[PDB]
RNA sequence: UCUCCUAAGAAGCUAUUAAAAUCACAU
RNA sequence: CCCAAUGUGAUUUUAAUAGCUUCUUAGGAGA
C-alpha cells in the first residue's frame, strides 16, 4: 500500500513514468567506486552504498531507459544545509535537478531529497573499471560500452576482445566514449565558475558526477564572500588523466568549429610554433588546475616541473599535424655556397627548442663541424626523393636512393660430425626428454620492414601526474648507493673499437677511425657543444643472424657515433658505479660463477616474513614503452649532475637524448622513417634505463594495491596510518615529504624484496600481506600494464613459487637447483639442454664446422653445461659427459692430423685437463 | 630418430638452395623459407615429410643446377 | 739431455757427491759446490733457450695448420654441401623422397613445386615412352607416392596429344619430351 | 770500452791460468776481470734496453703518421659528400618555401613534400595499387604526378598492361612505381 | 785468511697485476 | 653488403711488480 503514495511523490511535478528498482519503502544496496578522504579512511576503492532508494523511467511507449531517480534520507540539519547550497548553484546548467520534501515512514516524519535523471554509473565507475582491469570481472565495463552504443553485446564473444596487441580494434571501441568524456570536462569548468561566483568552497570528486556530466552531493561544501569561492580539483583531474588519451577525448579539437560533423582544420604547412593554441587548450579544460603550465619546457624550473609540463604536452600534441614535429632547418652560407642545416627541434613532449650557437656565414669547416653536418638528417632528407611506402602505418620522410633494398636472412651451417657423435651416444631418440628446439630461422626480403611496423604498439599515453611525481621520488631511493657526473675524453673507456659508427659514417670506417682521428680537445669540444645545441641523428635498423626458439625476426638499433661518443662522456661514470656495486637491487655486473648465484639469491630472501617468490613478463617491451616513462628514466640518471652542470645544461642534454634515441629518423631499407617512441636497443644507456622503468612499474603496483584496499578492513593500525599518509602525500601535498619517502621505501624494502636486471626481475614477498592486499601481486601487474603501458599481460607467462628450497623458476633464462657442495648446500644455475645441444649442432660460419680448429669453443659450452650433472633426470646429466668425450676425440684427431701434415707432434699436451671434471667444478666454488 | 634427421636435412637442403642463388627470385625464396621454417616447428613426422617433398621438388626442378647422376653415387 | 752444459753439470754434481762420500774437507766441498753452481747456471741458461725455441716452432706450426685448413673448409663448400645432402636423403629412406629422386635421374622432372592440397595442379616432363609406361595408368599418373588424374598432355611443339595416341607402336611419331598436366586425387 | 777492458782482462788472467802462475796474482787478476765484467754487464744491459726502446719510439711514430694519413683521407670524403648533395637542391623551389616562412625557418618533413621533383610509391597488393596509382597520372601531396616506370621486387621492369586482377598472382610484389612532378 | 752479513750488477725460476686478441654466455 | 648497447667467463701473448736461487764486486763484523 504505502509505497504507491511515496512513488507518486517521487514523480512529483515532473513528467516521468517510474518503476521501483527494489522493495517499495526500504533502501536499495549497490557496490560502487569512491574517491574518499576522511578522519577514518583514505583511498580509491569499491564500497557498499546503503542510503538510497532508486527508481527508473519508462518512456512514453512502455520501455525502460537509462534515467534513474535516486532518493535518500537525512538528518534535518544536513537537509537544510544541502538545500541552502543548492539554491545558490540552482541556475547552473552543470547541476542535476533536486527536489526536497518531508514524508512519513514507520509512523514518523523524515526529510528526503530526490535527484532526477541520473545515469546508472558515475565518472568514478568508468575511471575505476579501466584503471583496475581484470578480464574475469569485466561486467561494469561491458555494461557501459553497450549502454552508450560503443559496440554490440556480441562483441565480447570474440577471443581476446580486449588485447591491445591481438585485437587492435578495441582502440576504436574505447574511442567511442571520447565525446561523452569531453562533455564532462566542459561541465566541470562551468561548475567551477558557478562555485567561484556564488562564493562556495569545497573538494569535488569523480563519484559526485554522472555519465551525462551533471553534479550533485553539495552537503560537504561551505559558504564564503560571493567573489571568492574555491573548487579543489587535484584528485579529480589526476585520477581521470590516463582515461583522456585511452578514450581519445580531444579528437573533436581537429574539426571546423570543433564539430565532428564538419571537415578537418587545414593547418598552414610551414607553421611549427603552436604555443598560443597550447595555452588556449589548457584554459578550455584545465582552467582551475592551480599550477603553472609552460608550453615550451626550456622555461621549466626543475625535473618535477619538466615531468609536470611534458605530461600536458603529450595530450595537446595529438591535435596538431604530424609534419609539424621533428628538426627545424635554416639556410646558411659556407664560403658563399648555401647549406640547409638543423637549427632547432619541435618535440611532442618538450615543445619548441632553438640552438644557441647558430652562425649564418662561415669561411671553413673543422673536423667537428663536418661531423655535425654529416650526422644531421637535414642534407640527406632535403636531397632525397619523396616516398609513399604503403607497407607500414609509420610516417615515411624520403628515399635516399632510386632502388629499395630488400634484406634476407640465411640458414645456419650444420656441424654433422657432432650430430653423428651425439646420435652414437643415444641422444635424439624417439620419446627422449631432451630434443632440438633451438635453430637458425631464415627470413625473406619483407622481414626488415615487417619487424619495423611493430612500432605501431606505441600509443600516446598521458600519466596520472600526482602519482608519477611520488613514484619518481621512491624510484630515486633505489639509486642513492652510487656516484656520478661528467668526465673528460682522457677518462672514457671503450669496450671494442671494431664495431659500426652508424649512418653515414659506416661508408668510411668503424668506430676506431673516429676515436683515432679526433684529439681529446676535438672530443671535449663536441661534448661542450651539446650542452647548448640539439644535434638530431639518423639510426640504422639491422637484422640479427643468431640461434633462437622462435621463427620471427629480431632487429637492433645502430645509433650514430656523434650520439654514442657524447652520451658515454655524460653517463659512463654512473654506469661504471652501478656495475661495481654488490648486494644492491640492480644486479648488472654480478657474475654467476664462484658462488655469485648463491650470493644473489640469499640477498633477495633477506629478512622477509611468510615469503613466496614471483616473476613476470613485459609484452612487446621496447616497442610499447611510453615516452613519459623513457623521459623519466633519463631524468633519474641525470640527478647525479648537481655539482658539474647547470639547469640549462641539463635541459639541452635531455633534448639531445630525446632527439637521438626516443623520437628520431630511422634508416631502414635505404629510406628514412620517423620512429614514434620507445627504446632504441643499442642506445648507450639501454640496460640501465630499462632497470629504472622496471623499478617504476613495480613501485606503481604497490601504490595501487594499498590505495584500492578498503581501509576499514585493515587490522594493523600501522598500515591504516601508512595508507592515510600515502593518499595525503600523493594527492594533497604539492612538495616532497622526505620523511615519508623514507618510511614508504623502508616498508616496501622489507615486505617486497626485488632483484632486477634490465627487463628481467625476481621478487621475494610477504604472502600474508599480498593476500590481504597490503602489497602488490600478479593481478596488480595486469592492471598497471593495461592503463600505463597499453599491453595485456597474460598470467600464463608469469610464475610463482611457494618453497624457497627450489629457488626462482627462471632468471636470465636459467633454472636453479639446491645441491650439496663440500659440507653444505648451495644454489647453482643450469641452462636448457636443447640450447647447449643446438649451439654444438648449428653455427654461423663454415670454418666453425671443423672441431680441430675450435676445441676451446667446446670448453666454453662445457663450463655452462656442468651444473646439469647434478640433475635427477639422467637424460640431462648425460649432456655434460657428451661434451667432455667430444673434446677428447677432437684432441686425438688434431694430434693425428698434425703428425700426418708435419711428421712432428706438439709438446703442449696440457689440453689433458679439459676432458676431466675438476677444471669445471672449480668454476662454481667460492674463494676463487 | 627420424624427426631429428628430417629437421637436420632441411637445414642442409635450404643451404644448397641458397648457394644456387635462389635468393635472386623474391617470389620463390619466400616459399622455400616458409617450407624450411615450418619443418623446424613441426611435431608430427607425416607433416614434416610432406613439406620436405615440396622443398626438395624446388632443387629437382632446377635443370642443370646439380649433376644428379653423379650425386647418386 | 742434448744440452752440452748438462754433461758438465752431471760430472760436477758427481764430483761433489764423491767428495762428501769420501769425507773430504768442507773447503773442497765448497769449491766443488761453487763449480757446480756455475755449471748449473750455464745449463739452466741453455735450457731457457730450449724453452723459447720449442714454443716459437710450435706456435708457427699451429698457426700454419689453422691457416691452411680454414682455406680448405672455405673453398670446397659448394661440393661438400651437395655431397652431404644426397648422403642424408639416403638414410631417411622415405618412399616419396626416393620416388622423386629416382624419377629425376631418368629426367622425369617437375616444372612446378609439388603441391600438398587436394585438387591442386602439377606439371611434369616425360622423357620417352619407357618412362610413360611405368608412370601412367589409364586416366591416372603416379608420382611422389600419390595419385594424380591427367587433365592434358602436350608435345615439344606445344600441340595437345590425346591419351589414345600414346602407345609403343605409334610412339616414334610424337615430339618427345612430353609435358603432362595432372591434378591431385584423394 | 768496457767490453775491451773485459776482453783484455780475460786474456791477462787466462795467460796466468795457462801456466798456473800464482794465486797471489791470480786473485788480483780475477778481481780485475770481475770488475771489468760487471761494468761491461751494466753497459750491455743499458745498450740492450736502448735497442728495445728504439723499436717503441719508431713504432709510435708510424702510428702517429698513419693516424694523420687516415684523418686526411676521411676529411675529404665528408667534404666530397656534402659538396655533392648541395648540387641536388633546386634552389628555385627551395627559396620559394624558405622566403614565405615567418623566421626564415621551416620543419624538415615538408621539404621533400613541397620541393622534390620525383616520387617513389611502394605497393604491397593489387587492391592498394587500384587505390593509389590507377592509370598513368595520379594526385598526391596536393600535386599531380606522371608515372615514368614500374619495377617489381626483383628489379625487373613491369608494363602497366600487366597489372590486373587476373594477372596479379604472377607478379613479384611489392611493386615500386616511380613518378615525376607534373 | 776464512766465515757470516749488508749493498750493487748479472743470470734462473715462481706468483700476482695490467693490456691486447679470440671463443662462449646473459639481458 | 650490413653487422647496437651493457655485463660475464674462458683462452693466448706481452709488460710490470714481488719473492726465491746462483755468481760477482764492495764494506763491516767474527774466528
Ligand atoms: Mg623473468
Ligand atoms: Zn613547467
Ligand atoms: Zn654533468
Amino acid at each position: 500500500a504505502d509505497a504507491q503514495s511515496f512513488l507518486n511523490r517521487v514523480c512529483g511535478v515532473s513528467a516521468a513514468r517510474l518503476t521501483p528498482c527494489g522493495t517499495g519503502t526500504s533502501t536499495d544496496v549497490v557496490y560502487r567506486a569512491f574517491d574518499i578522504y576522511n578522519d577514518k579512511v583514505a583511498g580509491f576503492a569499491k564500497f557498499l552504498k546503503t542510503n538510497c532508494c532508486r527508481f527508473q523511467e519508462k518512456d512514453e511507449d512502455d520501455n525502460l531507459i537509462d534515467s534513474y531517480f535516486v532518493v535518500k534520507r537525512h538528518t534535518f540539519s544536513n537537509y537544510q544545509h544541502e538545500e541552502t547550497i543548492y539554491n545558490l548553484l540552482k541556475d547552473c546548467p552543470a547541476v542535476a535537478k533536486h527536489d526536497f520534501f518531508k514524508f512519513r515512514i514507520d509512523g514518523d516524519m523524515v526529510p528526503h531529497i530526490s535527484r532526477q535523471r541520473l545515469t546508472k554509473y558515475t565518472m568514478a565507475d568508468l575511471v575505476y573499471a579501466l584503471r583496475h582491469f581484470d578480464e574475469g570481472n569485466c561486467d561494469t565495463l561491458k555494461e557501459i560500452l553497450v549502454t552508450y552504443n560503443c559496440c554490440d553485446d556480441d562483441y565480447f564473444n570474440k577471443k581476446d576482445w580486449y588485447d591491445f596487441v591481438e585485437n587492435p580494434d578495441i582502440l576504436r571501441v574505447y574511442a567511442n566514449l571520447g565525446e561523452r568524456v569531453r562533455q564532462a570536462l566542459l561541465k566541470t569548468v562551468q561548475f567551477c565558475d558557478a562555485m567561484r561566483n556564488a562564493g562556495i568552497v569545497g573538494v569535488l570528486t569523480l563519484d559526485n558526477q554522472d555519465l551525462n556530466g551533471n553534479w550533485y552531493d553539495f552537503g560537504d561544501f561551505i559558504q564564503t564572500t560571493p567573489g571568492s569561492g574555491v573548487p579543489v580539483v587535484d584528485s579529480y583531474y589526476s585520477l581521470l588523466m590516463p582515461i583522456l588519451t585511452l578514450t581519445r577525448a580531444l579528437t573533436a579539437e581537429s574539426h571546423v568549429d570543433t564539430d565532428l560533423t564538419k571537415p578537418y582544420i587545414k593547418w598552414d604547412l610551414l607553421k611549427y610554433d603552436f604555443t598560443e593554441e597550447r595555452l588556449k587548450l589548457f584554459d578550455r579544460y584545465f582552467k582551475y588546475w592551480d599550477q603553472t603550465y609552460h608550453p615550451n619546457c626550456v622555461n621549466c624550473l626543475d625535473d618535477r616541473c619538466i615531468l609536470h609540463c611534458a605530461n600536458f604536452n603529450v595530450l595537446f600534441s595529438t591535435v596538431f599535424p604530424p609534419t609539424s614535429f621533428g628538426p627545424l632547418v635554416r639556410k646558411i652560407f659556407v664560403d658563399g655556397v648555401p647549406f640547409v642545416v638543423s637549427t632547432g627541434y619541435h618535440f611532442r613532449e618538450l615543445g619548441v627548442v632553438h640552438n644557441q650557437d647558430v652562425n649564418l656565414h662561415s669561411s671553413r669547416l673543422s673536423f667537428k663541424e663536418l661531423l655535425v653536418y654529416a650526422a644531421d638528417p637535414a642534407m640527406h632528407a632535403a636531397s632525397g626523393n619523396l616516398l609513399l611506402d604503403k607497407r607500414t602505418t609509420c610516417f615515411s620522410v624520403a628515399a635516399l636512393t632510386n632502388n629499395v633494398a630488400f634484406q634476407t636472412v640465411k640458414p645456419g651451417n650444420f656441424n654433422k660430425d657432432f650430430y653423428d657423435f651425439a646420435v652414437s651416444k643415444g641422444f635424439f631418440k624417439e620419446g627422449s626428454s631432451v630434443e632440438l628446439k633451438h635453430f637458425f630461422f631464415a627470413q625473406d626480403g619483407n622481414a626488415a620492414i615487417s619487424d619495423y611496423d611493430y612500432y605501431r604498439y606505441n600509443l600516446p599515453t598521458m600519466c596520472d601526474i600526482r602519482q608519477l611525481l611520488f613514484v619518481v621520488e621512491v624510484v630515486d631511493k633505489y639509486f642513492d648507493c652510487y656516484d656520478g657526473g661528467c668526465i673528460n675524453a682522457n677518462q672514457v673507456i671503450v669496450n671494442n673499437l671494431d664495431k659500426s659508427a652508424g649512418f653515414p659514417f659506416n661508408k668510411w670506417g668503424k668506430a676506431r677511425l673516429y676515436y683515432d682521428s679526433m684529439s681529446y680537445e676535438d672530443q671535449d669540444a663536441l661534448f661542450a657543444y651539446t650542452k647548448r645545441n640539439v644535434i638530431p641523428t639518423i639510426t640504422q635498423m639491422n637484422l640479427k643472424y643468431a640461434i633462437s626458439a622462435k621463427n620471427r625476426a629480431r632487429t637492433v638499433a645502430g645509433v650514430s657515433i656523434c650520439s654514442t661518443m657524447t652520451n658515454r662522456q655524460f653517463h659512463q661514470k654512473l654506469l661504471k658505479s652501478i656495475a661495481a656495486t654488490r648486494g644492491a637491487t640492480v644486479v648488472i655486473g654480478t657474475s654467476k660463477f664462484y658462488g655469485g648465484w648463491h650470493n644473489m639469491l640469499k640477498t633477495v630472501y633477506s629478512d622477509v616474513e611468510n615469503p613466496h617468490l614471483m616473476g613476470w613478463d613485459y609484452p612487446k617491451c621496447d616497442r610499447a614503452m611510453p615516452n613519459m616513462l623513457r623521459i623519466m628514466a633519463s631524468l633519474v640518471l641525470a640527478r647525479k649532475h648537481t655539482t658539474c652542470c647547470s639547469l640549462s645544461h641539463r635541459f639541452y642534454r635531455l633534448a639531445n637524448e630525446c632527439a637521438q634515441v626516443l623520437s628520431e629518423m630511422v634508416m631502414c631499407g635505404g629510406s628514412l622513417y620517423v620512429k614514434p617512441g620507445g627504446t632504441s636497443s643499442g642506445d648507450a644507456t639501454t640496460a640501465y634505463a630499462n632497470s629504472v622503468f622496471n623499478i617504476c612499474q613495480a613501485v606503481t603496483a604497490n601504490v595501487n594495491a594499498l590505495l584500492s584496499t578498503d581501509g576499514n578492513k585493515i587490522a594493523d593500525k600501522y598500515v591504516r596510518n601508512l595508507q592515510h599518509r600515502l593518499y595525503e602525500c600523493l594527492y594533497r601535498n604539492r612538495d616532497v615529504d622526505t620523511d615519508f619517502v623514507n618510511e614508504f621505501y623502508a616498508y616496501l624494502r622489507k615486505h617486497f624484496s626485488m632483484m632486477i636486471l634490465s627487463d628481467d626481475a625476481v621478487v621475494c614477498f610477504n604472502s600474508t600481506y599480498a593476500s590481504q592486499g597490503l602489497v602488490a601481486s600478479i593481478k596488480n601487474f595486469k592492471s598497471v600494464l593495461y592503463y600505463q603501458n597499453n599491453v595485456f599481460m597474460s598470467e600464463a607467462k608469469c610464475w610463482t613459487e611457494t618453497d624457497l628450497t627450489k629457488g626462482p623458476h627462471e632468471f636470465c633464462s636459467q633454472h636453479t637447483m639446491l645441491v650439496k657442495q663440500g659440507d653444505d648446500y648451495v644454489y647453482l644455475p643450469y641452462p636448457d639442454p636443447s640450447r647447449i645441444l643446438g649451439a654444438g649442432c648449428f653455427v654461423d660460419d663454415i670454418v666453425k664446422t671443423d672441431g680441430t680448429l675450435m676445441i676451446e669453443r667446446f670448453v666454453s659450452l662445457a663450463i655452462d653445461a656442468y651444473p646439469l650433472t647434478k640433475h635427477p633426470n639422467q637424460e640431462y646429466a648425460d649432456v655434460f659427459h657428451l661434451y667432455l668425450q667430444y673434446i677428447r676425440k677432437l684432441h686425438d684427431e688434431l694430434t693425428g692430423h698434425m703428425l700426418d701434415m708435419y711428421s712432428v707432434m706438439l709438446t703442449n699436451d696440457n689440453t689433458s685437463r679439459y676432458w676431466e671434471p675438476e677444471f669445471y667444478e672449480a668454476m662454481y666454488t667460492p674463494h676463487t | 630418430s627420424k624427426m631429428s634427421d628430417v629437421k637436420c636435412t632441411s637445414v642442409v637442403l635450404l643451404s644448397v638452395l641458397q648457394q644456387l642463388r635462389v635468393e635472386s627470385s623474391s617470389k620463390l625464396w619466400a616459399q622455400c623459407v616458409q617450407l624450411h621454417n615450418d619443418i623446424l616447428l613441426a611435431k608430427d613426422t607425416t607433416e614434416a615429410f610432406e613439406k620436405m617433398v615440396s622443398l626438395l621438388s624446388v632443387l629437382l626442378s632446377m635443370q642443370g643446377a646439380v649433376d644428379i647422376n653423379k650425386l647418386c653415387e | 739431455s742434448s744440452l752440452p752444459s748438462y754433461a758438465a753439470f752431471a760430472t760436477a754434481q758427481e764430483a761433489y757427491e764423491q767428495a762428501v762420500a769420501n769425507g773430504d774437507s768442507e773447503v773442497v766441498l765448497k769449491k766443488l759446490k761453487k763449480s757446480l753452481n756455475v755449471a748449473k747456471s750455464e745449463f739452466d741458461r741453455d735450457a731457457a733457450m730450449q724453452r723459447k725455441l720449442e714454443k716459437m716452432a710450435d706456435q708457427a706450426m699451429t698457426q700454419m695448420y689453422k691457416q691452411a685448413r680454414s682455406e680448405d673448409k672455405r673453398a670446397k663448400v659448394t661440393s661438400a654441401m651437395q655431397t652431404m645432402l644426397f648422403t642424408m636423403l639416403r638414410k631417411l629412406d622415405n618412399d616419396a623422397l626416393n620416388n622423386i629422386i629416382n624419377n629425376a635421374r631418368d629426367g622425369c622432372v617437375p616444372l612446378n613445386i609439388i603441391p600438398l592440397t587436394t585438387a591442386a595442379k602439377l606439371m611434369v616432363v616425360i622423357p620417352d615412352y619407357n618412362t610413360y609406361k611405368n608412370t601412367c595408368d589409364g586416366t591416372t599418373f603416379t608420382y611422389a607416392s600419390a595419385l594424380w588424374e591427367i587433365q592434358q598432355v602436350v608435345d615439344a611443339d606445344s600441340k595437345i596429344v590425346q591419351l589414345s595416341e600414346i602407345s609403343m607402336d605409334n610412339s616414334p611419331n610424337l615430339a618427345w619430351p612430353l609435358i603432362v598436366t595432372a591434378l591431385r586425387a584423394n
